RNA sequence: UUGGCACCUCGAUGUCGGCUCAUCGCAUCCUGGGGCUGUAGUCGGUCCCAAGGGUUGGGCUGUUCGCCCAUUAAAGCGGUACGCGAGCUGGGUUCAGAACGUCGUGAGACAGUUCGGUCCCUAUCCGUCGUGGGCGUAGGAAAUUUGAGAGGAGCUGUCCUUAGUACGAGAGGACCGGGAUGGACAUACCUCUGGUGUACCAGUUGUCGUGCCAACGGCAUAGCUGGGUAGCUAUGUGUGGACGGGAUAAGUGCUGAAAGCAUCUAAGCAUGAAGCCCCCCUCAAGAUGAGAUUUCCCAACUGGUUAUAAGAUCCCUCAAAGAUGAUGAGGUUAAUAGGUUCGAGGUGGAAGCAUGGUGACAUGUGGAGCUGACGAAUACUAAUCGAUCGAAGACUUAA
């Protein structure tokens, strides 16, 4: 089917309310200092001590 | 096998009936409760198959009786199989007896043990 | 069994083999099992018999190739159906009966037909 | 009679007295206790509280419901009793059970007590309408493309909406569902258990209530 | 099985064989998370095996593995079941169970699909 | 319905008959309640009230209709673009081919007949069906609920008894009651009977491999064949439409006059339907009229702010849950998943070895060996460490 109308650009931004992305949900490293991501390896320098 | 069902369920079982083995022949010594009284109606034949485990333990005998092969279902635990007597042990070389559901005649022999 | 099953009338009347048109009992009812009076029409016959092919009859089922529960976890299953022709009355139309029959036809009135079965 | 909370183990068989045999359903219910119980000070209708399974007691790491939270803990100290999972309440009961918590023990079902079962039922993720709502699916062979979709959504251009009630695909049991008229097979003390002539609700370790039929 | 990998029977069967394999090779890789939570309780029940020593938990061995050799034995050349009956085994001959570990690294770039290190315990 | 008009649509509103899905009317086919019979009884006829539910399978024909076979309590009549083709079909009618009869000198046409003949579309809005987030519900939470409303169900036969009774010369054959048991259809479940079961077991063929034998592996629909666990399922197994109160329709009245009488109505008083409202089952406080009940937290600085509390998540292990999110089970003070050790069930007697055969093979060692999803125990591995969000209770009036 085809649109029968155009889509004003209010209901655009409406729609697109929830197209927003999250956080990386991140911590810092005990030991690189830096950030890492949770549950994952430093990157930076080192184990995971886990 | 879960406990609680088992410690439930586990007066229901028979203690003195033989264990066969699927290919061998039986006669089961069946209770008609029709009537105003009971029967042992045998039933012979041999054992097609034995299937599950506990309580609900069933196995089919086989017989062909008069150009028509009659297949009965008990369960083990039953208390109307009054008994049940062993003839001749039959090799199979498998569990479920299912090509003799077709076989018809000098071919649905089996061997003795 | 369904409006088309061909039935093997195990009964000595004549026919042969009949074709199963109507399940008697119920507006709409689809499926006969052993004990069930089904209207069915003869597709063979033996030379001389009383029912000759083309005509409509009642019969009962008194096999079939799926069985009965039997009320105690009890099954039987026979190997090929079949159907004695049978008259208005619950009482069979022939004289002999050949094959085994099924113990849930004594519920019935169908008392003549195990009388004259070979066995139960 | 005192309708109960039970676990579902499981089906298994049993055989009558004249042999007949019986498929019956496995409920536990061990630890039943009555935590409150209304009267026309709360709302005006009487009932009771029971809690059928119990938790751990209070924790500060506590991040997995199975450690009864403060409220809770309190709402189950009031009627002097361990921190119960599952509460449910109970109506067409007399107050004839104290407002203490006292064991909500089995045996007040006795050997044919025609009872009711509630429960969720068996979850069967977003299905179609052929299995959702036990429609006839078109035929398949000649030259048809129609085979499991739903069949026509109404009238054409007479009403031009789609009415309420209409049977389209969506997200299939999880309902609570209730079977009435059933029998207790047994009541088997030492293990809490009872058994019910059929099959409840529900897949097993689901929640189930029992209850004297109102029939 | 529990989890399709994406795969076909076969094309999965040969996948996990060639991972196991590669793992008691190299006694740590780099996978994908579920390949990785499959080749755990792959190469988890080779190890039982390896560790029981009779002859048929050696054939059983020899079909679920493949067939490659290792050069780098400073010019010894041992085969994938000579490598998991002697020197796997005689390791983790104390423990009951749980010879593995996965170690998340975070989203590979290309797919986004995380990326772990299983590694012999 | 067959029409009559020519008002909308020719910059396009797709025909008939079936299928899937229905829905509504009542001018009721069945079941329910009645009056009157030219109603002895079983059965009728015809009216009245009633729309709750029900209202079959085939043969022939593109067909609707229709005729027939067999059951049925009944096989209702109609509207919805003669309901429904961005849901399906293309069998007929009206595309190009070809032929018959026939009309035409002819190209060609039908009163007709026959064989063949592309049915496109990724849903923007409303609607519908399922599901989350935000804020609101004058503190911040966890749990249990009430029910204003809304939806679901609602069908029915047959046999036994009363009782061969009443009724009738006879023949025949009951109301009102009890009981048992089916059909159809709803819903729940997997113990049984079955189906499936592509990481289970076994057999077997061709070919290529692991250097050979033996044992295994790859490919050939999963190579094919025999079984089958958990799960999902029906044709399998349970359950349902119970018993009743209130107000009623057509009817039946009692009392009762206007109208000395009679009179069911005017005042008054009852009785009276499968129907209405409850009773049964389900959603339901965004019910902004945002209800209730129990328990928890409730300080420190400056109108107020803050973070933190109770609690909830982020992240991680999962499944009884699942498109995703959500729902539940857990996160070490730990049995959540994997492994390990036991079983359960499934297969059906593993390899090696010894023995008998000259050989294909057979037997013993031995209900053995393997075994995905089911039960239990066990911290061996991984759920590390951390982080965020989240309250300080307005205004009157009466007590």
């Amino acid at each position: 089917a085809v649109p029968k109308r155009r889509t004003s650009k209010t209901r655009k931004n409406k729609r697109r309310t929830h197209f927003k992305i999250s956080v990386p949900g991140m911590t810092e490293c005990p030991n690189c200092g830096e950030y890492k991501l949770s549950h994952r390896v430093c990157k930076n320098c080192g184990s995971y001590n886990g | 096998n879960h406990k609680l069902i088992e410690a439930v369920t586990k007066s229901q079982l028979r203690t003195d009936l033989p264990s066969f083995r699927p290919g061998d022949t039986l006669r089961v010594h069946v209770r008609i409760i029709e009537g105003t009284r009971e029967r042992i109606q045998v039933f012979e034949g041999v054992v097609i198959k034995r299937r599950g485990g506990g309580v609900s333990e069933t196995f089919t005998v086989r017989k062909i009786s008069s150009g028509v092969g009659v297949e009965r279902t008990f369960p083990l635990h039953t208390p109307k199989i009054e008994k049940i007597e062993v003839k001749r042990r039959g090799k199979v070389r498998r569990a479920k007896l299912y090509y003799l559901r077709s076989l018809r005649g000098k071919a649905a022999r089996i061997q003795e043990i | 069994i369904q409006q088309e099953t061909r039935l093997k009338v195990a009964d000595n009347s004549g026919a042969r083999e009949v074709l199963t048109i109507k399940v008697l009992g119920g507006s709409g009812r689809k499926t006969a099992n052993i004990g069930d009076v089904i209207v069915c029409t003869v597709k063979n016959a033996t030379p001389g018999g009383v029912v000759k092919k083309g005509d409509v009859v009642k019969a009962v089922i008194v096999r079939t190739k799926s069985g009965v529960r039997r009320n105690d976890g009890s099954y039987i299953k026979f190997d090929e159906n079949a159907c004695v022709i049978i008259r208005d009355d619950k009482g069979p139309r022939g004289t002999r009966i050949f094959g085994p029959v099924a113990r849930e036809l004594r519920e019935g009135n169908f008392m003549k037909i195990v009388s004259l079965a070979p066995e139960v | 009679t005192k309708g109960i909370l039970g676990r579902k183990i499981g089906m298994t068989q049993v055989f009558g007295e004249n042999g007949e045999l019986i498929p019956v359903t496995v409920v536990e219910a061990k630890e039943n206790v009555v935590l409150q119980k209304k009267t026309v000070e709360v709302d005006g209708y009487n009932a009771i509280q029971v809690g059928f399974e119990d938790k751990k007691a209070y924790k500060k790491d506590a991040k997995s419901n199975k450690y009864a939270n403060k409220p809770a803990e309190g709402h189950a100290k009031k009627a002097d009793a361990a921190p119960k999972r599952f509460i449910r309440e109970f109506r067409n009961v007399d107050v004839d059970a104290y407002e203490v918590g006292q064991e909500v023990s089995v045996d007040t079902f006795v050997a044919g007590d025609v009872i009711d079962v509630t429960g969720v039922s068996k979850g069967k993720g977003f299905q179609g309408a052929i299995k959702r709502h036990g429609q006839s699916r078109g035929p398949m062979s000649h030259g048809s493309h129609f085979h499991r979709a739903p069949g026509s959504v109404g009238m054409a251009s007479d009403a031009s909406r789609v009415f309420k009630g209409q049977k389209m695909p969506g997200r299939m049991g999880g309902n609570t569902v209730t079977v009435q008229n059933l029998e207790v097979v047994q009541v088997d003390t030492e293990n809490k258990v009872i058994l019910v002539k059929g099959n409840v609700p529900g897949p097993k370790k689901g929640l189930v209530e029992i209850r004297t039929s109102i029939k | 099985g529990y989890r399709k990998l994406g795969r076909t029977s076969d094309q999965r069967k040969a996948m996990l064989r060639d991972l196991a394999t590669s793992l008691i090779i190299s006694e740590r890789i780099e996978t994908t998370e579920a390949r990785a939570k499959e080749v755990r309780s792959v190469v988890e029940k080779l190890i039982t095996l390896g560790k029981k020593g009779d002859l048929a938990s050696r054939r059983n061995a020899a079909k679920t593995l493949r067939n490659v050799e290792i050069l780098n034995e400073d010019e010894t050349t041992q085969t994938a079941l000579q490598k998991l009956f002697g020197e796997i085994a005689e390791r983790y001959t104390e423990r009951q169970g749980g010879y593995t570990r996965i170690l998340k690294q975070g989203p590979r770039r290309g797919d986004g699909a995380e990326s772990v290190i299983i590694e012999l315990v």
